[PDB]
């Protein structure tokens, strides 16, 4: 019944600002403890800000010092990470966690829910749609009783995307692979799919492919090679 | 500040099996370590608070432990779904410091990729491009060696490969290996290879096709 | 009998206790409140904590007296 | 383990450590929950006043052990 829900992250220049916000619910913020943790691509957790709003301690690491504000509006409920003069070190999935009784009488707090986690992502380069292109299944993609397709979700920017099969009624062996950036600066990612080859012709295979920094949508339906 | 040292980086055991993490604290921390773990695409969850106390909704299986300023986290029984990353934390001094990580992978018994590949469609060739994708299947363990060839010329460069993250249910990678070129390039030869290298693999399996057909 | 609970937040809850209730029932009753766990809580009284094992009548609480809240940082 | 802190004025602290926690970490302990800060603390255990950087250990503390504070005000 409680929950942590972010927001405001995204896309933004070097030296831009970003506001990211915690939604809570099931806790007053006025008596809990809330902290920010960041994490880089390929790398660990790494702590970020925290705040006491009972009495009013904020904490920063040396890191982002001076640049971070943390702060928290007990009217909504809300923690705030005001974040200025963004450098490119600073892209990373940042988490809000709340820090506090986990449990157990007598025992040291810990931080027991964390939210979904926000994307921020600083470069210099502009926002880019995703061109959703067909993995068709061919002579070559069978073996047999089964038969592998998929798409191929290339050249965007940034980060993520979301790729469905047949709005959802197609989750059995999926595999979406992680986004690899490509030597133009752009993201690529590809997601395939087997199915019995005895459906090619009767059934039809479409993926869904969501991208909210771009507000793009894409659906491509997937067939077999022809001439 | 205060900062904590896990050991070891990486693990690998069955499904079955005991495995211990190390974490070694830089000053005196008391009991206040807290063990997290964070699957592939979701947030830190925690397991073991205040240096062994259980956190409620974690299987019995994960235990924490304390001795000086050494802390473990042990496993009784490994399962498929507890691939993922884990960091003891230090909720001591405020400068909160995590551990470095400790990324467990299930040890499975050695299965054979099933290899496919893609021809661009028609529908890349009129934006221009033209990309090649090799497709690995189910397979272990991770190490897996893909050689593009056109024209039985090897290819250097322009081939973007990643790994999925190990299966929560059969414990198995996939690998996607794409090779990006150009639509007049694509137009230039005829024949694309590519070659699987694997351990469960007695020799090398190369699926190829010819340009304009399928 | 009702006592006063002031926190440094500004809220003002007045609980209906006992003199027989002990300090970890009163706080129990502050949780269904306002949702602090009893092992954050720290009650002050004339410039002493109320320890979890008394009662509210060791301490000589009466009627109408007020009771200021505290909360801890880390634990154990 | 939960040892016991009593004071002059008679009021006694219940906390649950361990016998390898340093003087720092119980003094930290008082400070969570009884407001006092460290500076303001000593910690005298049969009439010995403990050093800080010493394991409850290195003092032979076992399980119930009450110990003494004195504030420095």
């Amino acid at each position: 019944e409680v929950q942590l829900v972010e927001s405001g992250g995204g896309l933004v220049q070097p030296g831009g600002s970003l506001r990211l916000s915690c939604a809570a619910s099931g806790f007053n913020v006025s008596y809990s403890s809330i902290h920010w943790v960041r994490q880089a691509p390929g790398k660990g957790l790494e702590w970020v800000a925290s705040i006491y709003s009972y009495y009013g301690s904020t904490y920063y690491a040396d890191s982002v010092k001076g640049r971070f504000t943390i702060s928290a509006d007990t009217s909504k409920n809300t923690a705030y990470l005001q974040m200025n003069s963004l450098r490119a070190e600073d892209t990373a999935v940042y988490y809000c966690a709340r820090y506090g009784f986990a449990g157990q009488p007598e025992t040291w707090y810990a931080m027991d829910y964390w939210g979904q986690g926000t994307l921020v992502t600083v470069s210099s380069a502009s926002t880019k749609g995703p061109s959703v292109f067909p993995l068709a299944p061919s002579s070559k993609s069978t073996s047999g009783g089964t038969a592998a397709l998929g798409c191929l979700v290339k050249d965007y920017f940034p980060e993520p995307v979301t790729v469905s099969w047949n709005s959802g009624a197609l989750t059995s062996g999926v595999h979406t692979f992680p986004a690899v950036l490509q030597s133009s600066g752009l993201y690529s990612l590809s997601s395939v799919v087997t199915v019995p080859s005895s459906s090619l012709g009767t059934q039809t295979y479409i993926c869904n492919v969501n991208h909210k920094p771009s507000n793009t949508k894409v659906d491509k339906k997937v067939e077999p090679k022809s001439c | 500040d205060i900062q904590m040292t896990q050991s070891p980086s990486s693990l690998s055991a069955s499904v079955g099996d005991r495995v211990t993490i190390t974490c070694r604290a830089s000053q005196s921390v008391s009991s206040a370590v807290a063990w997290y773990q964070q699957k592939p695409g979701k947030a830190p969850k925690l397991l073991i608070y205040s240096a062994s106390s259980l956190y409620s909704g974690v299987p019995s299986r994960f235990s924490g432990s304390r001795s000086g300023t050494d802390f473990t986290l042990t496993i009784s029984s490994l399962q498929p779904e507890d691939f993922a990353t884990y960091y003891c934390q230090q909720a001591y001094v405020e400068p909160i410091t995590f551990g470095q990580g400790t990324k467990v992978e299930i040890k499975r018994t050695v299965a054979a990729p099933s290899v496919f590949i893609f021809p661009p469609s028609d529908s890349q060739l009129k934006s221009g491009t033209a990309s090649v994708v090799c497709l690995l299947n189910n397979f272990y363990p991770r190490e897996a060696k893909v050689q593009w060839k056109v024209d039985n010329a090897l290819q250097s460069g322009n081939s973007q490969e990643s790994v999925t993250e190990q299966d929560s249910k059969d414990s198995t990678y996939s690998l996607s290996s794409t090779l990006t070129l150009s639509k007049a390039d694509y137009e230039k030869h005829k024949v694309y290879a590519c070659e699987v290298t694997h351990q469960g693999l007695s020799s090398p399996v190369t699926k190829s096709f010819n340009r304009g057909e399928c | 009998m009702q006592i006063f609970v002031k926190t440094l937040t500004g809220k003002t809850i007045t609980l209906e206790v006992e003199p027989s209730d002990t300090i970890e029932n009163v706080k129990a009753k502050i949780q269904d409140k306002e949702g602090i766990p009893p092992d954050q809580q720290r009650l002050i009284f004339a410039g002493k904590q109320l320890e979890d094992g008394r009662t509210l009548s060791d301490y000589n609480i009466q009627k109408e007296s007020t009771l200021h809240l505290v909360l801890r940082l880390r634990g154990g």
